[PDB]
DNA sequence: GTGTAATCTACTGACATCAGAGTTCTTAGA
C-alpha cells in the first residue's frame, strides 16, 4: 500500500525499494513471475501501470538504452537545440495589439522605539497577509496547469529520425503511468512479447512450471479483486486468452468479474476458446458452457441461447423452455417455470448441476426484476443465505457467491419496500453493522452509492445524502472513463444510471434552499421539468424505468410533507409520469408489469374525465398489441369482452371538448373491430362454436343483427369501415394527424381488397364502389408529407386500377399531378415502361414534371423501356 | 403463484 | 488615489469617509451634482490609466463596489447607490468616446500608442468585475443606449476584443433582470442584438485566438429569445467553446450555461436535430479521470484554544476542472436519457460499425524492446487509436503533453521504419493505411490550442511537409494521402483555426514543389504542381459553402507565387479570375450566417494587381491557355477578356456584379491604344449603338436570359420573385455608374429604343410596390 | 503582526466557625 502512498516523493522511495534486485528479481521471466505477487486489491486501480513501470524500468540499465533507433539521417541535412515555453501560459489568454571575508556584514544597527518596529512588523505583516492569499490564489492556478517533458527535442529542415530508445520508452511509460487504458494496452502487449519470447530459451520442462504458476495467480486475482476495475479485469482476460494453459482460468471467477466490471464481450471470447481447445471424456463442461450462457444473457442475446441449451448437452429442457418465455418477455411465465425446476425433486436421468441450479436461482432473481414483485424478491433474495424464520441478513458475506449474485438484489429490494411505505428497519441495521468493516465498506460505497444515498435521506441525513451521491458521481466517471471506446452496449449501459443520480442531486439541491422551500413558486417550476425528463421509452429498459418513477414518487411525497403549511398540482404530474411508464412498459413488449401498473391507477383515474378517458385509452391500446400474438380464439376474449364495451362511453361524449381525444377513440374501437373479425376470418367455423357462453349477446349487438352465420363478418367489417372514416374527419378538424388516419383506412380498405381478389362477395363489392376510390385519394394525400409506409405501398395502384377498371378516373382527374413529383421517381423504372397500357394515362403528368424538373432521373432507364 | 426458495449449502 | 494603501478595517473607515462626503454634496442641490459627475469620472480615468503587465486596477474594485453597493450605510441610500451607479456608468461612455482605439502600425498591425491602448484594457477587466448583475433598476436605463453606443463603436473597429468583452456583461446583465421578455426601445434593442447577433456570427468565422473566445463569449450570453431565430447559426458557435473550453476552463464554463439555458427553454422539436453533434464534444471533460500543513493546522494541533478562532474567522476567480467534471455529469444527466444518448458517436448505425476493423491489415512498427536477456516485440500499431484521442481530446492537461510527446516519438519511429524499406511498393505502400490516419491528427493538433502542443507539432508538420516533396518521394503516394488530408483540413465545417494553418501548409507545399524537386518532372509528371490548381478549382465550384471557402483560403495563401516565380503559368490564374469569379455566382443564394464566402472574394485583389504589375506581356502575342466561359481558343485572347468584364456586369448576383464592375472600369485604360474609359468606350458606343449597350447593361449574366423584360415582371407571386427585384437593383446599379464617372452621354443612355426598365418597372415600383407591402403579393420571417 | 515567555488569579478540598433554627426545661403561672 505504501506503493500508492498520497507524497510523490514517499510514492517514490518504496518504489525505488521494490525496483532493487535483491527484493524484486532482474531476469526478465523472474521479474514477470514476481511481480504478480506485488497485489492485493487495494492497489488495484494503479497496478497495471506499477507491473509495466516495474518492467520498462529494467530496461533504464540495458546496453541499448542510449543507443540511437535508426544509424542514418533521412538525407545530408543539419540539426539544432530546441526549447518550450511550458511555465505559465495556454495560447487563448492575452489580447491582440498588447565566510571569513565578508564577516562586513556584522555591521549593524537597531531600532530602540518599540513602537517603530512594531509599525514595521504591522506593515510587513499586512503585506505578507496579502502574500499570503495572492500566492495562494496563483498555486491553485498553477496546480492544475504544472507540466514536464520527458524526452528533448531537436530542430532542422527535416524530420530528426536518428533519436535514441531512450526517448521512446520514456514517454510509452509516462502515458502508461497515467492513463489506465493505455497501462492495459502496454502490459498486455509487453508481457505476450516476454511469453513468445521463452521458447527461445526453456523447456517443456519450464514451460509446464510456467504456464502453472502464471494459471495459479491469475485465479488469485479474479478470486480476490473487489473493485473489478474495468481495465485490470479485461486485461487479465485479454491476456489468458492468447495462450494454451493459461486459458483454464476458473469460469465462474471469470463470469462474476465480467458481469460486474460490465465487460462481456471479453469474458465470453475467454470461454468459447476454452469450450473448444479444451475439447477438439464427458461432453458438457457444465461449468463452462452454462457460465458462457449466463455472460451472454447478461448482453441480453437471447437469440443465441437457443444454441446453448439443445437438449444434447445440459439435458434439461425446462431450462429452453423458461429461456423462450423471457425472449418473448413473457417474465411471469418464465419466473413460473425456474420455480418449478427449483422445486421438482426427483429426475429420471438424474439431478441437474450446481451449475444449473444457480443458473435458474440468478435467472429467476432477474426475472423478478423485471416484474416488478419486490416482496417476491426481498423474500427470495433473503430465503436463501441462512436457516432461520427471519433470515440473519449479516451472514451474506459469508462466502463470495451470495456477495456477488444475492447482495445486488437483496439491497435493491430492501429498499424500494422502504420507498412505497413498508417500515422494517432490517436494510438500515444491516449497513449499519457492514459499515464497521473496511472491505465491507469498500464494497457498499464504490457499488451501492445510489442506494445508500436514498437510504440516508429516506432517514434526513441530507448531509450523509450530499456525501453518498457525490461519490456516485465521481465514481461514475472513474468506470465510464476506463470502458473502452468500442464497447458500445457497455457504454450505454453506464449512461442508464446518469438521469437517476441527477434527480437525486436536485433535489438535495432543493431540500436545502431556504428561498425555494417556503412558497408554491419554484416548486411549480420543478415540478415543470420532472414531467418531460424521460429516459428514452424505445431502447432504456424498464428497471431503469421504475427507478427514477419510484425515485421521483419518494420526492414528490417528501416535499408535500416539508411543504405542508398542494394536491391538484402534486396529482397531475404524479400522474401523467406513471401513466408515460405504462406506454413505455408497452412499446417494450413488456405486458405484466403494464397490467400490474393499469390496474393500480384505474381507481384514481375513476375520479376525473381527463384521467378516466387516458386510462380508458391506454388499457385498450395495451390490448391490442397484448392479443396480437395470442393464437387462435384467445384473441376474441381479450379484445372483444370488455375492450369494446369500454369505448362506448356515455361520459367519454363529453360534447367532445377537444377533437384530439375522439380522433384517438375513433382509431381505438374499429381496430378493436377489425380484429374481431380477422379472428373469424382465420376460421369462420370453430369462434363462435366454442366460446359458446357469456359473449354471444354483447357479439351480437357488437355486430350486424343478423343470425345468419356468414353476414356476422361483412356486419363487424361495415361498423368498422365507418368508424374509420369518421377518424379521418377528426384528424382534418387538428403529421400525428390526417396521414396516420389516412393510412389506417389504407390498409383496412386494402386488406379486404386483398381478401376479396380471392373470392366473390358481391354486397362487399357494391361498398366497395366506393373503397378504393376511398384507397387512393386519401392514401395518396400522404405522400405529399414524409410517409414512407404509403410511398412503400404504391406499386399495387397501376393493376387494381386495372382489374378494377372504371375506378381509375378518381386518380388521374384531381390531385396525382399535387404530388410533389420528387416523390415518383422511386421505382420510375416501371411505371415509364408501361406507356402501352391505357393506365399510363396516370403516369403521364408526374413523369412529364420529371422530364421538366429531372431528365438526368428518368433518361436511363427510360431509352430501353422507350425501345420495342 | 407465490415465490418460494430455501437454503442451499455450496460445496466449494 | 490612495485608498490601496491602508491597512484592512481602515480601508473600510477610507470608504466611510470617501461615502459621507458624496452625500454632503448631494443635500445641495444640482449646482454640485454635475460636480459629483466629475469626480467619479476623474477618478476612474487616474486607475484604469495605472500600469498594468502580463498600483493595479484590482488593488481599488473593493472600494468602487463598496460605494456602488453598500446600503447600510444612511441608517446605521438607495437613491444615492442609484445616482452614483447612473454617474460611475456613464463615465464609461464618456470615457470610450475620449479614446481614439486606431489600428495603424491578425499580427501585422499595432494600436496607436500604449499609452492610450493600455487604458482600455483596464476600464475592460476593471468595469467587467463591477457592473455585473446590480439588478435592482439600477441598469434598466441604460440597456439599450449603452448596448447600441458601444456596437456602434464594434462596427467600426473588429479585431478589437474588449467591446465584445463589455458587450457580454451588457447581454448577460440584461437576461437576468429579465428585459427581452415578450419580444418602445425595447424592440429597438432586439432588433439591434438579432442583426448584431447574426453579424457576428458571419465575423467571427475568420477569427482566432483570445479574440474567438471573446466573441464566442459574447455569441454564447446571448439570450433565448433570439437564439430560436435560426438555431444553426449558433450551433458551430457551441460546439467550438467546448472544444476551446478543455484548454481553456472559462469557456467550458460559459458552453455550460449557454447549453443549459438553451435545453430549458428552447422548443423540443426545433432543438432536437442538434443535440445530435453538441453532444459529443462534452467527451472530452469526462475522456480521462486523472489518475495541508497550514498555520490553522498546527495552531488546531496544540488545542482548540481561543487561537483556533482567530485562523479560522480570517480563511472564512475561475471555476476548477474539478468543478466543472461533476457539472458536465449533472448537466448531461440534465437532458434525459431520450436525448443523452447522443453522446455516444451515433445511434446504433454502420458508423460505429465501420470502427472495429484495426487500422491496418498486418502489423507494422514491430519493436524490439531493449531488454538485457532478450529482445520481445511490440507492435507499436495497436496504441495509436488511443494515444491519438489522448492527445487532442486529454481535459487533463498533464496526460496531455505527455500523450503528445509518445505519439512525436511513434511518428518519428514511422518515418524510420518506412525508409528502411520494409516492403518497397507493389500494392499499398507499407504505413500507407497509417499515414492516411495519422496526417489528419497531425493537422488538428498542431494548431490546438495548447501552446506547448502548438510549439512541438507546427514545425514537425512544415518538416513533414518538406520532406514529402524530394527527388524519389514526390511521386509517392504518401504525398497523395498528405495532400488530400491537407486539402481536407481547409475545407473542415467546425473550426476557423484549422482552415488558416491548412492553407500556410498549402503555401509551404506549393514552395517546395517548386524549390526542392526537380523541374523536369514536374511538368507533368507528379500529382501534385498543376494538380493543386485543378483540384482546387473543383472546391470553389462546389454548391456546399465550405467547400467554396477552403477553394478561397488555398488562394488567399499562394498570392505570393505570382509575386515569385510563374512567368508561363500566370495564365492558369487567367483561367482562375473566371473560375473563382464565377464561384460567387454561388454566394448570394443562401447560407448567409455561415457562409463568409462573400468576404473572402476579397482575394480577387491580389488577382487584379497580379495585372496592374503585368499588364504589358497580357497583350503579347500567341499565349493561349484555354480558359473556362470562352468557346473558341485564341492568341489576342487577352483583349476581348475585358470586353467579358463589361458582358459580365447586369448579373442579379450582387457581389459578383460589383466585383465585375470597379475590375472592368480598371482594366479599360490596361488595354494598349485608347486609354480613358470615356475614351475607350467613345468606340463602342460609336459603332455598337444603344441596344447593344441595352443588351450588355440590362441583359447580362450567363449569356442573356432576356434581362431587357420590364412588363412581365410587374405582371407575373412567388418568392423566386425576389431575384428579378435584384436584377432590377443591378438593372439600376449600371446606370449609377456610367454617368456619375462622365463616360457616356447621359441622353443616348436614357434610350428611345426599348430601354423598358426604367420606363416601366421604376415607375411602377414606386407607384405601386415601394410603401404598398403590409401583406402583399404581385400576382413568416421570410417576409420580414 | 506573531510567537514565547513569565505570572497573576482564579477554583477546589478541606477545615473552622459564627449565626440561625429545632428542641426540652425552669419559673410565672386562670
Amino acid at each position: 500500500q505504501g506503493l500508492i502512498d498520497e507524497n510523490p516523493g514517499l510514492q517514490l522511495i518504496i518504489r525505488n525499494f521494490w525496483s532493487h534486485e535483491t527484493r524484486l528479481p532482474s531476469n526478465t521471466l523472474d521479474r514477470l513471475l514476481a511481480l504478480n505477487s506485488l497485489y492485493s486489491p487495494k492497489i488495484e486501480v494503479h497496478f497495471l501501470s506499477l507491473a509495466t513501470n516495474f518492467l520498462l524500468e529494467m530496461t533504464s540499465m540495458s546496453p541499448d538504452y542510449p543507443n540511437p533507433m535508426f544509424e542514418h539521417p533521412l538525407s545530408e541535412c543539419e540539426f539544432q537545440e530546441y526549447t518550450i515555453d511550458s511555465d505559465w501560459r495556454f495560447r487563448s489568454t492575452v489580447l491582440t495589439p498588447m565566510g571569513r571575508t565578508d564577516l562586513l556584514r556584522l555591521r549593524r544597527r537597531f531600532m530602540r522605539d518599540q513602537e517603530k518596529l512594531s509599525l514595521m512588523y504591522a506593515r510587513k505583516g499586512v503585506a505578507e497577509q496579502k502574500r499570503e492569499k495572492e500566492i495562494k490564489s496563483e498555486l491553485k492556478m498553477k496546480q492544475d496547469a504544472q507540466v514536464v517533458l520527458y524526452r528533448s527535442y531537436r530542430h532542422g529542415d527535416l524530420p530528426d529520425i536518428q533519436i535514441k530508445h531512450s526517448s521512446l520508452i520514456t514517454p510509452l511509460q509516462a502515458v502508461a503511468q497515467r492513463d489506465p487504458i493505455i497501462a492495459k494496452q502496454l502490459f498486455s502487449s509487453l508481457f505476450s512479447g516476454i511469453l513468445k519470447e521463452m521458447d527461445k530459451f526453456k523447456t517443456l520442462s519450464e514451460k509446464n512450471n510456467i504456464t502453472q504458476k502464471l494459471l495459479q495467480d491469475f485465479n488469485r486475482f479474479l478470486n480476490t479483486t473487489f473493485s473489478f476495475f474495468p481495465p485490470f479485469v479485461s486485461c487479465i482476460q485479454d491476456i489468458s486468452c492468447q495462450h494454451a494453459a493459461l486459458l483454464s482460468l476458473d469460469p465462474a471467477a471469470v463470469s462474476a468479474g465480467c458481469l460486474a466490471s460490465l465487460q462481456q464481450p471479453v469474458g465470453i471470447r475467454l470461454l468459447e476458446e476454452a469450450l473448444l481447445r479444451l475439447l477438439p471424456r464427458l461432453p458438457p463442461d457444465v461449468l463452462r458452457w452454462v457460465e458462457l450462457a449466463k455472460l451472454y444473457r447478461s448482453i441480453g442475446e437471447y437469440d443465441v441461447l437457443r444454441g446453448i441449451f439443445t437438449s444434447e448437452i445440459g439435458t434439461k429442457q425446462i431450462t429452453q423452455s423458461a429461456l423462450l418465455a423471457e425472449a418473448r418477455s413473457d417474465y411471469s411465465e418464465a419466473a413460473k417455470q425456474y420455480d418449478e425446476a427449483l422445486n421438482k425433486q426427483d429426475w429420471v436421468d438424474g439431478e441437474p448441476t450446481e451449475a444449473e441450479k444457480d443458473f435458474w436461482e440468478l435467472a429467476s432473481l432477474d426475472c423478478y426484476n423485471h416484474l416488478a414483485e419486490w416482496k417476491s424478491l426481498e423474500y427470495c433474495s433473503t430465503a436463501s443465505i441462512d436457516s432461520e424464520n427471519p433470515p440473519d441478513l449479516n451472514k451474506i458475506w459469508s462466502e463470495p457467491f451470495y456477495q456477488e449474485t444475492y447482495l445486488p438484489y437483496m439491497i435493491r429490494s430492501k429498499l424500494k419496500l422502504l420507498l412505497q411505505g413498508e417500515a422494517d428497519q432490517s436494510l438500515l441495521t444491516f449497513i449499519d453493522k457492514a459499515m464497521h468493516g473496511e472491505l465491507q465498506k469498500a464494497i457498499l460505497e464504490l457499488h451501492y452509492s445510489q442506494e445508500l444515498s436514498l437510504l440516508y435521506l429516506l432517514q434526513d441525513d441530507v448531509d450523509r445524502a450530499k456525501y453518498y451521491i457525490q461519490n456516485g458521481i465521481q465514481s461514475f466517471m472513474q468506470n465510464y472513463s476506463s470502458i473502452d471506446v468500442l464497447l458500445h452496449q457497455s457504454r450505454l449501459t453506464k449512461l442508464q444510471s446518469v438521469q437517476a443520480l441527477t434527480e437525486i442531486q436536485e433535489f438535495i439541491s432543493f431540500i436545502s434552499k431556504q428561498g425555494n422551500l417556503s412558497s408554491q413558486v419554484p416548486l411549480k417550476r420543478l415540478l415543470n421539468t420532472w414531467t418531460n425528463r424521460y429516459p428514452d421509452a424505445k431502447m432504456d429498459p424498464m428497471n431503469i424505468w421504475d427507478d427514477i418513477i419510484t425515485n421521483r414518487c419518494f420526492f414528490l411525497s417528501k416535499i408535500e410533507e416539508k411543504l405542508t403549511p398542494i394536491s391538484s398540482l402534486i396529482r397531475s404530474c404524479k400522474f401523467s409520469m406513471k401513466m408515460k411508464m405504462i406506454d413505455s412498459a408497452r412499446k417494450q413488449n413488456n405486458f405484466s408489469l403494464a397490467m400490474k401498473l393499469l390496474k393500480e391507477l384505474h381507481k384514481e383515474s375513476k375520479t376525473r374525465d381527463d384521467w378516466l378517458v387516458s386510462w380508458v385509452q391506454s388499457y385498450c391500446r395495451l390490448s391490442h398489441c397484448r392479443s396480437r400474438s395470442q393464437g387462435c380464439s384467445e384473441q376474441v376474449l381479450t379484445v372483444l369482452k370488455t375492450v369494446s364495451l369500454l369505448d362506448e362511453n356515455n361520459v367519454s361524449s363529453y360534447l367532445s371538448k377537444n377533437i384530439l381525444a375522439f380522433r384517438d377513440q375513433n382509431i381505438l374501437l374499429g381496430t378493436t373491430y377489425r380484429i374481431i373479425a380477422n379472428a373469424l376470418s382465420s376460421e369462420p367455423a370453430c369462434l363462435a362454436e366454442i366460446e359458446e357462453d357469456k359473449a354471444r349477446r354483447i357479439l351480437e349487438l357488437s355486430g350486424s343483427s343478423s343470425e345468419d352465420s356468414e353476414k356476422v363478418i361483412a356486419g363487424l367489417y361495415q361498423r368498422a369501415f365507418q368508424h374509420l372514416s369518421e377518424a379521418v374527419q377528426a384528424a382534418e378538424e387538428e403529421a400525428a394527424g390526417v396521414i396516420d388516419a389516412y393510412m389506417t383506412l389504407a390498409d383496412f380498405c386494402d386488406q379486404q381488397l386483398r381478401k376479396e381478389e380471392e373470392n366473390a362477395s358481391v354486397i362487399d363489392s357494391a361498398e366497395l364502389q366506393a373503397y378504393p376510390a376511398l384507397v387512393v385519394e386519401k392514401m395518396l394525400k400522404a405522400l405529399k408529407l414524409n410517409s414512407n409506409e404509403a410511398r412503400l405501398k404504391f406499386p399495387r395502384l397501376l393493376q387494381i386500377i386495372e382489374r378494377y377498371p372504371e375506378e381509375t378516373l378518381s386518380l388521374m382527374t384531381k390531385e396525382i399531378s399535387s404530388v410533389p413529383c420528387w416523390q415518383f421517381i422511386s421505382w420510375i423504372s416501371h411505371m415509364v415502361a408501361l406507356l402501352d397500357k391505357d393506365q399510363a394515362v396516370a403516369v403521364q403528368h408526374s413523369v412529364e414534371e420529371i422530364t421538366d424538373n429531372y431528365p438526368q432521373a428518368i433518361v436511363y432507364p427510360f431509352i430501353i423501356s422507350s425501345e420495342s | 403463484a407465490p415465490s418460494r426458495k430455501r437454503r442451499q449449502r455450496m460445496q466449494r | 488615489d490612495s485608498f490601496p494603501q491602508y491597512s484592512p478595517k481602515m480601508q473600510l473607515v477610507c470608504c466611510r469617509a470617501i461615502v459621507k462626503v458624496f452625500l454632503a454634496l448631494a443635500a445641495k442641490g444640482p449646482v454640485l451634482r454635475n460636480c459629483i459627475s466629475t469626480v467619479v469620472h476623474q477618478g476612474l480615468i487616474r486607475i484604469c490609466s495605472k500600469p498594468v503587465v502580463l498600483p493595479t486596477y484590482k488593488d481599488y474594485v473593493d472600494l468602487f463596489r463598496h460605494l456602488l453597493s453598500s446600503d447600510q450605510m444612511m441608517d446605521s441610500s438607495e437613491s444615492l447607490n442609484h445616482l452614483l451607479y447612473d454617474e460611475f456608468v456613464k463615465s464609461v461612455l464618456k470615457i470610450v468616446e475620449k479614446l481614439d482605439l486606431t489600428l495603424e502600425i491578425a499580427a501585422n498591425l499595432h494600436p496607436a500608442k500604449p499609452k492610450d491602448f493600455s487604458a482600455f484594457i483596464n476600464l475592460v477587466e476593471f468595469c467587467r468585475e463591477i457592473l455585473p448583475e446590480k439588478q435592482a433598476e439600477f441598469f434598466e436605463p441604460w440597456v439599450y443606449s449603452f448596448s447600441y453606443e458601444l456596437i456602434l463603436q464594434s462596427t467600426r473597429l473588429p479585431l478589437i476584443s474588449g467591446f465584445y468583452k463589455l458587450l457580454s456583461i451588457t447581454v448577460r446583465n440584461a437576461k437576468k433582470i429579465k428585459y427581452f421578455e415578450g419580444v418602445p426601445e425595447k424592440y429597438s434593442c432586439f432588433a439591434l442584438f438579432v442583426k448584431f447577433g447574426k453579424e457576428v456570427a458571419v465575423k467571427m468565422k475568420q477569427y482566432k485566438d483570445e479574440l474567438l473566445a471573446s466573441c464566442l463569449t459574447f455569441l454564447l450570453s446571448l439570450p433565448h429569445n433570439i437564439i430560436e431565430l435560426d438555431v444553426r447559426a449558433y450551433v458551430p458557435a457551441l460546439q467550438m467553446a467546448f472544444k476551446l473550453g478543455l484548454s481553456y476552463t472559462p469557456l467550458a464554463e460559459v458552453g455550460l450555461n449557454a447549453l443549459e439555458e438553451w435545453s430549458i427553454y428552447i422548443d423540443r422539436h426545433v432543438m432536437q436535430p442538434y443535440y445530435k453533434d453538441i453532444l459529443p464534444c462534452l467527451d472530452g471533460y469526462l475522456k480521462t479521470s486523472a489518475l495541508e500543513v497550514s498555520a490553522l493546522s498546527r495552531a488546531a494541533q496544540k488545542g482548540f484554544n481561543k487561537v483556533v478562532l482567530k485562523h479560522l474567522k480570517k480563511t472564512k476567480e475561475a471555476i476548477s476542472l474539478e468543478e466543472i467534471r461533476i457539472r458536465v455529469v449533472q448537466m448531461l444527466g440534465s437532458l434525459g436519457g431520450q436525448i443523452n444518448k447522443n453522446l455516444l458517436t451515433v445511434t446504433s448505425s454502420d458508423e460505429m460499425m465501420k470502427s472495429y476493423v484495426a487500422w491496418d491489415r498486418e502489423k507494422r512498427l514491430s519493436f524490439a524492446v531493449p531488454f538485457r536477456e532478450m529482445k520481445p516485440v511490440i507492435f507499436l500499431d495497436v496504441f495509436l487509436p488511443r494515444v491519438t484521442e489522448l492527445a487532442l481530446t486529454a481535459s487533463d492537461r498533464q496526460t496531455k503533453v505527455a500523450a503528445c510527446e509518445l505519439l512525436h516519438s511513434m511518428v518519428m519511429f514511422m518515418l524510420g521504419k518506412a525508409t528502411q524499406m520494409p516492403e518497397g511498393g507493389q500494392g499499398a505502400p507499407p504505413m500507407y493505411q497509417l499515414y492516411k490516419r495519422t496526417f489528419p491528427v497531425l493537422l488538428r493538433l498542431a494548431c490546438d490550442v495548447d501552446q506547448v502542443t502548438r510549439q512541438l507539432y507546427e514545425p514537425l508538420v512544415m518538416q513533414l511537409i518538406h520532406w514529402f516533396t524530394n527527388n524519389k518521394k514526390f511521386e509517392s503516394q504518401d504525398t497523395v494521402a498528405l495532400l488530400e488530408a491537407i486539402l481536407d483540413g481547409i475545407v473542415d465545417p467546425v473550426d476557423s483555426t484549422l482552415r488558416d494553418f491548412c492553407g500556410r501548409c498549402i503555401r509551404e507545399f506549393l514552395k517546395w514543389s517548386i524549390k526542392q524537386i526537380t523541374p523536369q518532372q514536374q511538368e507533368k509528371s507528379p500529382v501534385n504542381t498543376k494538380s493543386l490548381f485543378k483540384r482546387l478549382y473543383s472546391l470553389a465550384l462546389h454548391p456546399n459553402a465550405f467547400k467554396r471557402l477552403g477553394a478561397s483560403l488555398a488562394f488567399n495563401n499562394i498570392y505570393r507565387e505570382f509575386r515569385e516565380e510563374e512567368s508561363l503559368v500566370e495564365q492558369f490564374v487567367f483561367e482562375a479570375l473566371v473560375i473563382y469569379m464565377e464561384s460567387l455566382a454561388l454566394a448570394h443564394a443562401d447560407e448567409k450566417s455561415l457562409g463568409t464566402i462573400q468576404q473572402c472574394c476579397d482575394a480577387i485583389d491580389h488577382l487584379c494587381r497580379i495585372i496592374e504589375k503585368k499588364h504589358v506581356s497580357l497583350n503579347k502575342a500567341k499565349k493561349r491557355r484555354l480558359p473556362r466561359g470562352f468557346p473558341p481558343s485564341a492568341s489576342l485572347c487577352l483583349l476581348d477578356l475585358v470586353k467579358w468584364l463589361l458582358a459580365h456586369c447586369g448579373r442579379p448576383q450582387t457581389e459578383c456584379r460589383h466585383k465585375s464592375i470597379e475590375l472592368f472600369y480598371k482594366f479599360v485604360p490596361l488595354l494598349p491604344g485608347n486609354r480613358s474609359p470615356n475614351l475607350w468606350l467613345k468606340d463602342v458606343l460609336k459603332e455598337e449603338g444603344v441596344s447593344f449597350l441595352i443588351n450588355t447593361f440590362e441583359g447580362g449574366g450567363c449569356g442573356q436570359p432576356s434581362g431587357i423584360l420590364a412588363q412581365p415582371t410587374l405582371l407575373y407571386s412567388l418568392q423566386a420573385t425576389l431575384c428579378w427585384l435584384d436584377l432590377l437593383l443591378a438593372a439600376l446599379e449600371c446606370y449609377n455608374t456610367f454617368i456619375g464617372e462622365r463616360t457616356v452621354g447621359a441622353l443616348q443612355v436614357l434610350g428611345t429604343e426599348a430601354q423598358s426598365s426604367l420606363l416601366k418597372a421604376v415607375a411602377f415600383f414606386l407607384e405601386s410596390i415601394a410603401m404598398h407591402d403590409i401583406i402583399a403579393a404581385e400576382k413568416s420571417p421570410q417576409e420580414g
